[PDB]
């Protein structure tokens, strides 16, 4: 199964386009892996319905 | 993954005519994210069109771009002998994808091949190999037949060849045929001939040398 | 106003918003006309617009309070911007999780 | 603005709404005072009112 290491990005940061996640643009996965080390480094945001969107 | 399908595979038109090339995409592509390229044999791609109809700097106005959604077009209003190249479309709405290419040939008044034949050098023969060369020079169309005769006997399975791509100034082709024998086999015979059949020839042409 | 969580546990802030029955009631209690309540943290965001209108009569009042809750993590900060109609929190409940529940019953405890 | 879906698949549009810290910030970035964002389709409806305040 195709693993995509999220590294320092969360799936939502990778989605929105957080500058340090440019490496994830247009990527695919059978399994996306989120690391506890991940961070955000862009404008402050709030995703109501975050968990649904991530899913 | 946006697939780019170009039409036709090969296009052959004479100078002064209009060339129309088509590109079909698997997804609707915005016309502000589509490009066209030219690639002449051995060169890097030259950007012709960007933003579907926006002409790149240093491109002639005979090059016109159009299209929308999945149907895109490249038009070359007035063909020159210099326009003999492969054309490509590209979408950049997602990670860049390109077509399979359209080969454009420029037509030329039927030209017969200037035929030459070369023996193996003494220097080469000293190695144990005897390669024999035949040149068909500056002809049109590309279709041509080359036959090797050793003591008037048709050889086969030893004769390799290649052809240059259409000349960007005079639209002709040229062909290199190589009959590779061994020194030992070369020395069993004495007559070596190259027969050429072509559209510009009312009858077939034979060039030859003797020895040995 | 902010209220920073510098403890080792989660804080639970219970607060609300008052919605007047009339426009006169609004301006008497809060000079300013219907304005907003914004309760924000580094994880959440909670905006409430007060909506003035006649409500069901309950014990002398034809108005109502909307109740909202917020959890503030350690290192997070409770931040309240309010232009009026705020039923403010007086502090926080220490919120945890465990062998704890609730049941509906009229059975005699013995 | 509209954006019609004429493909054979579903499109996912990710967007957002900016809420300024002050009223000055509002008018500097968007002349007009706090106004609305309405994102509609033939199945959905999404109205957002911007709420200015210190975050
Ligand atoms: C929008 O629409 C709704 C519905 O039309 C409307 O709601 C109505 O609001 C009014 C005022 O806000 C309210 O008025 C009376 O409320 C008390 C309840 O009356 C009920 O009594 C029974 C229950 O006990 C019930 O079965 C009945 O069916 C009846 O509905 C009533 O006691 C009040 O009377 C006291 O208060 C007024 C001042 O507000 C005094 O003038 C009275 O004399 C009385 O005071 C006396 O008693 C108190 C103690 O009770 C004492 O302290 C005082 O000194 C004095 O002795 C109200 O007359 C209606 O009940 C309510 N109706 C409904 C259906 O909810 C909204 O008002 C509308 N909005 C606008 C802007 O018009
Ligand atoms: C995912 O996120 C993590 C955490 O943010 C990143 O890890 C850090 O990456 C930075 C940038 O590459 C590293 O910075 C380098 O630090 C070296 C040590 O200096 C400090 O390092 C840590 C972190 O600050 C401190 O705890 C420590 O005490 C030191 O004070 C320096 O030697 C480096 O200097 C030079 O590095 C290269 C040249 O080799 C160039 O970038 C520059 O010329 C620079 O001058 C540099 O400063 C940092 O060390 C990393 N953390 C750790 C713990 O090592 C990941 O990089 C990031 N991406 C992933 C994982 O893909
Ligand atoms: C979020 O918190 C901040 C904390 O400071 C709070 O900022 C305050 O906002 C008010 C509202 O804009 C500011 O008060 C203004 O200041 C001057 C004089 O007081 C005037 O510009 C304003 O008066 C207006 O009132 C008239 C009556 O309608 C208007 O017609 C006219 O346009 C006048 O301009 C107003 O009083 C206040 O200065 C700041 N505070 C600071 C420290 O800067 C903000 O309001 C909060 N958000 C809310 C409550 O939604």
């Amino acid at each position: 199964h195709q693993i995509l290491d999220g590294k320092n990005c969360t799936l939502i940061d990778a989605l929105l386009g957080d500058p340090h996640c440019d490496d994830f643009q247009n990527k695919e996965w059978d399994l996306f892996v989120e690391r506890s080390t991940a961070y955000s480094n862009c404008y402050p945001y709030y995703v109501p319905d975050y968990a649904t969107l991530r899913s | 993954d946006i697939v780019m399908t170009q039409s036709p595979g090969t296009l052959s038109l004479s100078p002064g005519e209009r060339a129309t090339l088509s590109c079909r995409t698997s997804q609707g592509v915005s016309s502000s994210y589509l490009a066209w390229y030219q690639q002449k044999p051995g060169q890097a791609p030259r950007l012709l069109i960007s933003g579907s109809s926006s002409r790149a700097t240093g491109i002639p106005d005979r090059f016109s771009g159009s299209g929308s959604g999945r149907d895109f077009t490249l038009t070359i209003s007035r063909l020159e002998p210099e326009d003999s190249a492969v054309y490509y479309c590209q979408q950049y709405a997602t990670s860049p994808t390109f077509g399979q290419g359209t080969r454009v040939e420029i037509k030329r008044t039927v030209a017969a091949p200037s035929v030459f034949i070369f023996p193996p050098s003494d220097e080469q023969l000293k190695s144990g190999t005897a390669s024999v060369v035949c040149l068909l020079n500056n002809f049109y169309p590309r279709e041509a037949k080359v036959q090797w005769k050793v003591d008037n006997a048709l050889q086969s399975g030893n004769s390799q060849e290649s052809v240059t791509e259409q000349d960007s100034k005079d639209s002709t082709y040229s062909l290199s045929s190589t009959l590779t024998l061994s020194k030992a086999d070369y020395e069993k015979h004495k007559v070596y001939a190259c027969e050429v059949t072509h559209q510009g020839l009312s009858s077939p042409v034979t060039k030859s040398f003797n020895r040995g | 106003v902010t209220m920073p969580n510098n403890d080792k546990f989660d804080k639970l802030y219970i607060w609300g918003v008052h919605h007047p029955g009339t426009d006169k009631d609004q301006t008497n209690l809060y000079v300013q006309a219907s304005g907003r309540v914004i309760v924000s943290t580094k994880r959440s965001q909670q905006t409430v617009i007060p909506n003035i209108g006649s409500r069901p009569w309950v014990r002398g009042v034809s108005s109502i309070i909307s109740i909202y809750w917020t959890i503030v993590k350690p290192g997070d900060i409770l931040l309240i911007n309010s232009t009026g109609n705020l039923i403010a929190p007086r502090g926080y409940f220490k919120i945890q999780s465990g062998k704890s529940s609730i049941m509906r019953s009229d059975a005699h405890i013995d």
